[PDB]
């Protein structure tokens, strides 16, 4: 047709007319990579197309499966004029950089050929697998070798040979060294639980990649895949190209794996976001201003609010002299509430943090949240299926009711508050990994209330290794005072009453969010002159400690 | 007694009787007399058969795509007399169910899907 | 002080508005569906409280560009996508100057 | 289905003599298998289009529809901008107009249906005919005047229009189906669109200009596909027979009609009621004797509110509907006093904007008793009237098959979830037995589905988390169901500390050994035993006002706190706190402070009154001061 035709003359003219920063183009530095053959890279961005031709580009998202051969004999002319190539290696359009993001659930009949963008997560890994594109056959009736033989999405025969007389209706040979094929992988993704505010339906959808898009593939990347869905008996394909593994939905584009300067952040960041972090970081009280602008619906209990702004930041995962990461994060617990108040505590930071999970006790098995093995029905064969410590990753978990469980889910999970790592190995299949997520735990009494006639350690049912291995542990305060049920129920009138007036937050929580990125930046050091507080402190806790003889209650 | 379910409601009836004593002072006499008395009355017996094949046999049918839930003794027993012997020697889930068909007399059928109500 | 972040997305929101509006295939579309279709596909990390503030203080400084009107269920919002790029950021860029220049 | 139509006419001879006049030779036309013409059922429909005027139109509901004015009219420029070409038309504006083409439509929608397809673009054309959308214009009838069932399906309303409301369980996933055919040739480039209707698939061996057998290779990604979302859906709970299972049909949805119905909702299935025979075989054409039963989808009174508007301002309501719910325990009306409240439990409001979204105001009633004294009548009577009641066994069932559980399917090849009981009775009632007597496992799950109203269930693999919510009531029972006055009531009592202190109110059947207490119970059972029906409808309202009491004030009166009825709520609950003697310095949690609102929100929904005195207030703390007296 001549309108896929003309579509592609005038894209060859815009790698050469568009400029980028200086007087040079993009693709020209591109260009000398190219000619070794091992790399395969064509970046195409689309916030750039669009300067330069708009009524253009929308026929080729519009319409991408039909222009897909298109644009592989474009891009070949265009770089023979640079330099001569061989011909005797293809090439594959890598169009990134998709502003316009669709999501899981919207989709309807007419989703075919759309260049569009996928979000979620992928939770399984498959090896890789060859496919046939450019084969050789041979006819077994007159022995005659038929070469250019493209394979699409079904079994392309010659059904004419070159003679005009017969054919072989029947089966080919595949060729040996005449045979090109590429690999790809066939993960399974999964709908990520902080984009799904009404219906719990999860599912799942094929997603192909191409031979350069391998290695960067394990089971826990929340990246977003990038292609168009392919219709095949009759199933759903995405196939995607390039991967891009950055924050959930959208939030920032650095957390903890790239770092760079300060000067090369500031271009990007929006002019916004630096008054806000700089006129209110100079305060006395920004450790405790937010913490009631977090919680208006909690009275008193200092304790528990300059806890949980703590637990987000933390410790930071460093790295040995032998190359090998300790602990990094710091765990809290609260104990002393028949889980009638404490409930509220993990629903903030639930709808807050996107990167948090919520179960009980009976809802939570042996494994599940760990590392899930089972065989697969469709490949017979120990597949790894990831849990819910894996995908909240560098966050916290929440968990409720500490008492309905048995003893084998606390032993899968103490590599999780000392180590932070995953270690199953389970019929000689490995899986070790690692996740920086802390243990927002929540331990109730034996008899709902705290008594004080039996110690206090044995309202509890926690025992010593497993404290051993846990950080901070805090108790809710209880008061029998005439003053604590008179302030308290004041602020259930008010909430009760004033619907959405009650609250009197000087930051919104707009500007709460921008400044978690800001800690993870510019990482703080130690003075030369806190050493030797460190050393006098540790001796009060010492024989704070051993209150009677050597032993007592909570070692430290 | 009355059975017109009045106001709404429906009231008590059929009469009810129980009896203790060690199977063998001739109580064969007294049970195969009004087993043949009554014109619905089957011969059901503590022993002789499992427990879940008398007041709970389930059928699963294959044939049609259902799942049904029958008895033995009192599924078919409608106004006439229930015979059963042994009373306290079952299962604590079959005298269970006795709770809402001898007071009432109303089958009460609810294990996750089967939900029907059944006239004996 | 609520729109003053609004106002510098403005020269954003132009390239991101313009390409969800073409890849939908959908011409016409209303502002109650709107909470759920393109509340996840442009990229704000917002909360979406202030979602509808956007659909209002951009419109009627350009009623050309955007024409809307308001009733009680399933509006009728219909966004002039066949005009360039090239000329567009050249209308919405006069407001924009009136506003620091206070 | 495209048919042909045959002419009505005598074979063999042109026209038998009548000059001039045609006599029996006019528009005979018909299509050949249905008494519906086009060119007659067109010409009926264009005027109802221009010459329907509806009066009795409201404006709240019709905003920018004319009611003097016709109304398919002012929707000629309604169809081109909403996007959709998709007119909705009510089949009742149909019967009001014209009563052959209602008679007609029902009878045969087929080809009924299409014809009005091709009448609304004629008049499109006459009025905007530049502005284009996607395909065509296309009707879909829908709101019927029939209401039947699966059992009362006649063998003669095969094809027709059938109208059957009911609940949809759960919903399939999307299975693409190839409608329009899309080929390729491998020499030239052309393109075939062969229409696979009545399901048959063919292709050409003919191709444009290179004429070669075996040389157009066939391509299934370009070509337009229709997602097929099988919906299941059964009689529904409201006109259901007792004593046997309501049957299920399969419902198909195609075009845009997929992932609309969400499951769980009652909407009003409007479709067609067909038959295909079943295909055994894809490749041999075996017809199957048993068809399969499809359906494809297409898409209060003045009299009665008055009369409860009146009861309200009495002050002898709230005694009169008190005393409906017994129908021979003469006393012991406090125990049911408190579960006429449950029903209306109070409006649900939002508080997300502080961190708290999710908030309940139902109220969770609680008793004890014996099994059968006083408690038969009080488990089985609030199921057969309220129409959102679901009864289950504890025993009977397990712990996790009562709610949503994870169980195996190698039809779908997923991991499906699966519904219970209390997950589909959202917004009523729950009914469930034997609490004293029922399993370890189901006591632990219930900390979060009456308490968080979130039922997080992540375990093999299956990160699911419900949202249903749903007032459940018990019924415990002591350990030799008889009060013991030698032991406290918290021995008696064995369920934990933690589990009897998320129920508001607390009761128990007690028994005196008085002799003057059997002069008012006896006296009255016995009075009303030989006594027929000649007495129920006199001296007590009937039922029918009670269903229409409760549907009517969860939809329009919602009540809120104010500043002066508030401050007694702060004044009632210390006092409550140091009761000691029984237990001791308890009741120091916020949950029996959150239960107290619930019961002034629902003294007030009842009064029909959105503003809550402190009337209201003090009628609240007196249901719970009943409460202590009763356990001491």
């Amino acid at each position: 047709d001549e309108v896929a035709e003309k579509c592609q003359k005038l894209f060859l003219d815009f790698l050469e007319e568009f400029q980028s920063s200086d007087g040079e183009i993009k693709y020209l530095q591109l260009a000398e990579e190219l000619i070794r053959p091992e790399r395969n890279t064509l970046v195409v961005s689309f916030v750039d197309l669009e300067q330069f031709n708009q009524q253009l580009s929308t026929t080729i998202q519009e319409e991408f499966y039909r222009v897909y051969p298109y644009l592989c004999r474009a891009l070949k002319t265009f770089v023979k004029d640079r330099k001569e190539i061989p011909l005797a290696k293809d090439f594959y359009v890598a169009f990134q950089d998709l502003p316009t993001r669709h999501k899981i659930r919207e989709l309807t009949s007419s989703r075919i050929g759309l260049l569009t963008r996928i979000s979620g997560q992928v939770v399984r890994t498959h090896p890789v697998h060859p496919e046939l594109v450019s084969g050789t056959f041979l006819c077994l009736d007159c022995q005659t070798v038929i070469r250019d033989v493209e394979q699409q999405f079904k079994y392309t025969q010659p059904n004419i040979c070159r003679n005009p007389v017969c054919a072989n209706r029947r089966r080919f040979l595949l060729d040996t060294n005449k045979s090109r094929f590429v690999d790809f992988q066939k993960v399974r993704i999964q709908e990520t639980q902080a984009e799904l505010p009404r219906g719990s339906i999860p599912r799942s959808l094929e997603v192909i990649l191409r031979a350069e898009a391998v290695e960067s593939a394990q089971a826990g990347d929340k990246c977003d895949f990038t292609g168009t869905l392919i219709v095949v008996s009759y199933r759903l394909v995405f196939l995607a190209c390039c991967v891009a593994p950055t924050n959930p939905r959208f939030g920032g584009k650095e957390l903890r794996d790239e770092e760079q300067t300060a000067e090369s952040i500031k271009n990007q960041m929006t002019v916004k976001e630096w008054e806000k972090v700089f006129e209110m970081s100079q305060d006395k009280n920004l450790y405790h201003n937010l913490c009631t602008s977090l919680f208006p619906t909690i009275h008193g209990n200092d304790e528990v609010k300059r806890g949980v702004l703590l637990m987000l930041f933390g410790g930071v995962p460093k790295t040995t002299g032998e190359g090998t990461s300790l602990r990094g994060d710091i765990n809290v617990c609260i104990v002393g509430d028949p889980s009638t108040a404490k409930s509220q505590f993990l629903k903030h930071v639930e709808e807050f943090s996107p990167r948090a999970v919520y179960t009980s006790g009976k809802a939570s098995s042996a494994a599940g949240l760990t590392a899930a093995v089972v065989r697969d029905e469709e490949s017979h064969e120990f597949v790894i299926e990831a849990g819910a410590l894996m995908l909240a990753d560098n966050g916290v978990c929440c968990i409720d009711e500490f008492d309905k469980m048995d003893v084998r889910d606390q032993v899968a999970i103490h590599e999780a508050m000392e180590q932070q790592t995953i270690s199953i190995t389970k019929a000689g299949v490995k899986a070790t990994l690692n996740a920086r997520t802390s243990i927002l735990a929540a331990a109730n009494p034996i008899s709902g209330h705290y008594d004080r006639s039996k110690s206090l350690k044995q309202n509890i049912n926690l025992s010593a290794p497993i404290m051993s291995r846990f950080d901070l542990f805090f108790i809710l305060v209880d008061e029998c005072n005439e003053v604590t049920d008179y302030a308290i129920a004041r602020r259930i009138v008010d909430l009760h009453s004033r619907i959405e007036e009650s609250i009197d937050r000087v930051y919104s929580l707009d500007d709460i969010r921008r400044y978690l990125l800001f800690a993870r930046q510019f990482k703080p050091k130690i003075s030369k002159e806190s050493e030797d507080f460190i050393v006098e402190q540790y001796k009060h806790l010492r024989q704070r400690d051993g209150s009677g003889v050597t032993k007592s209650s909570w070692r430290i | 007694g009355v059975d017109q379910s009045p106001r709404g409601m429906k009231i008590r009836g059929n009469i009810n009787i129980c009896l203790m004593g060690d199977p063998g002072v001739a109580k064969s006499q007294l049970l195969s007399y009004i087993d043949r008395l009554a014109p619905r009355s089957q011969y059901t017996t503590g022993r002789g058969s499992s427990g879940v094949g008398l007041t709970a046999a389930v059928l699963r049918d294959s044939v049609s795509g259902e799942l049904t839930l029958e008895g033995g003794a009192l599924v078919l027993a409608d106004q006439g007399v229930c015979c059963i012997d042994e009373f306290d020697k079952m299962a604590e889930a079959d005298r269970t169910a006795i709770h809402e068909v001898m007071e009432q007399q109303t089958i009460s059928i609810a294990k996750a899907g089967i939900l029907t109500t059944l006239n004996a | 002080e609520q729109r003053l972040q609004r106002l510098e997305r403005l020269p954003e929101l132009a390239r991101v508005l313009r390409s969800v509006f073409v890849s939908e295939r959908k011409p016409a579309l209303s502002m109650e569906v709107a909470c759920a279709r393109m509340v996840g596909s442009c990229c704000t990390i917002m909360s979406p409280g202030e979602m509808e503030k956007h659909l209002l203080l951009l419109s009627e400084l350009l009623p050309d560009w955007l024409s809307l009107h308001r009733i009680r269920t399933d509006t009728y919002v219909k966004l002039d996508k066949a005009a360039d790029l090239a000329h567009i950021t050249a209308r919405l860029a006069h407001q924009t100057r009136a506003e620091e220049g206070l | 289905q495209k048919g042909l139509q045959v002419d009505l006419q005598s074979d063999g001879a042109a026209a038998e003599d009548i000059v001039a006049s045609e006599q029996s030779l006019g528009q005979k036309l018909v299509i050949w298998g249905t008494d519906v013409n086009v060119a007659a059922c067109k010409e009926n429909f264009q005027r109802f289009l221009q010459r329907f005027i509806d009066p009795l139109a409201k404006e709240e509901e019709n905003v920018g529809i004319d009611i003097t004015e016709p109304l398919y009219m002012q929707r000629l420029g309604e169809i081109n901008v909403i996007g959709e070409p998709f007119l909705n038309v009510n089949c009742e504006h149909i019967k009001s107009f014209d009563k052959n083409l209602y008679r007609q439509l029902i009878s045969y929608p087929q080809e009924v249906i299409p014809t009005f397809d091709m009448a609304v673009n004629e008049i499109f054309f006459d009025r905007y005919p530049d502005s284009i959308l996607e395909h065509q214009i296309q009707v879909r009838p829908f709101n019927a005047l029939k209401t039947k069932n699966m059992r009362n399906l006649n063998p003669e309303d095969i094809d027709q229009l059938i109208t059957i409301s009911g609940m949809v369980i759960r919903t399939s996933q999307l299975i693409p189906e190839m409608q329009e055919a899309f080929f390729q040739c491998q020499v030239c480039a052309h393109t075939t669109r062969v229409e696979m209707d009545r399901g048959r698939i063919a292709e050409p061996s003919v191709c444009g200009r290179c004429h070669t057998t075996h040389s157009m290779a066939l391509i299934h990604n370009r070509s337009l596909f229709s997602d097929k979302q099988m919906i299941k859906l059964q009689e529904s709970p409201e006109d259901m027979p007792a004593g046997q299972t309501p049957h299920t049909v399969i419902l198909f949805a195609h075009n845009d009609l997929v992932d609309k119905v969400q499951p769980g909702d009652r909407v009003n299935v409007t479709g067609i009621y067909r038959a295909v025979p079943i295909r055994v075989n894809p490749r041999v054409s075996n017809v199957k004797s048993v068809y399969k039963t499809h359906i494809d989808v297409i898409h209060f009174s003045e009299k009665r509110v008055e009369l409860l508007k009146e009861l309200s301002r009495k002050p002898d309501i709230y005694e009169r509907l008190a005393s409906a719910l017994a129908p021979s325990i003469y006393e012991h009306e406090d125990i049911k006093k408190g579960i006429l409240l449950q029903l209306f439990g109070g409006t649900r409001k939002d508080f997300s904007h502080t961190g708290r979204g999710k908030f309940r105001a139902e109220i969770n009633i609680l008793l004890c008793g014996d099994p059968g004294t006083s408690k038969s009548q009080l488990l089985q009577y609030v199921y057969n009237l309220v129409p959102r009641g679901q009864y289950t066994s504890g025993k009977g069932s397990s712990a996790v098959g009562l709610t949503a559980y994870v169980m195996k399917d190698p039809e779908t090849r997923q991991l499906v979830l699966q519904t219970g009981a209390l997950v589909l009775s959202d917004n009523g009632i729950c009914c469930i037995d034997e609490f004293d007597k029922m399993n370890e496992s189901t006591r632990s799950v219930l900390h979060e589905v009456m308490e968080q109203q979130t039922l997080s269930i992540a375990k093999a693999g299956i990160i699911c988390q419900l949202n249903a919510r749903t007032s459940v009531l018990a019924a415990a029972n002591p350990i030799e169901s008889q009060w013991n006055p030698k032991k406290t009531t918290i021995e008696n009592i064995q369920l934990p500390h933690t589990l009897l202190s998320r129920f508001d109110l607390i009761f128990l059947l007690l028994d005196p050994q008085d002799e003057a207490y059997d002069r008012r119970l006896a006296h009255h059972l016995v009075a009303l035993y030989y006594q027929s029906e000649e007495q129920a409808e006199e001296e007590l309202l009937d039922m029918a006002v009670l269903k229409d009491y409760i549907a009517y004030a969860h939809s329009t009166i919602m009540p809120r706190l104010s500043e002066e009825a508030s401050q007694a709520l702060i004044e009632a609950y210390v006092d409550m706190r140091k009761i000691g003697s029984s237990r001791g310095m308890v009741s120091a949690y916020p949950r029996q402070l959150e239960s107290l609102i619930r019961l002034a929100e629902a003294h007030a929904k009842v009064r029909l009154s959105n503003k809550v005195e402190a009337i209201d207030v003090e009628e609240a703390k007196r249901l719970h001061r009943e409460a202590l007296k009763q356990s001491a």
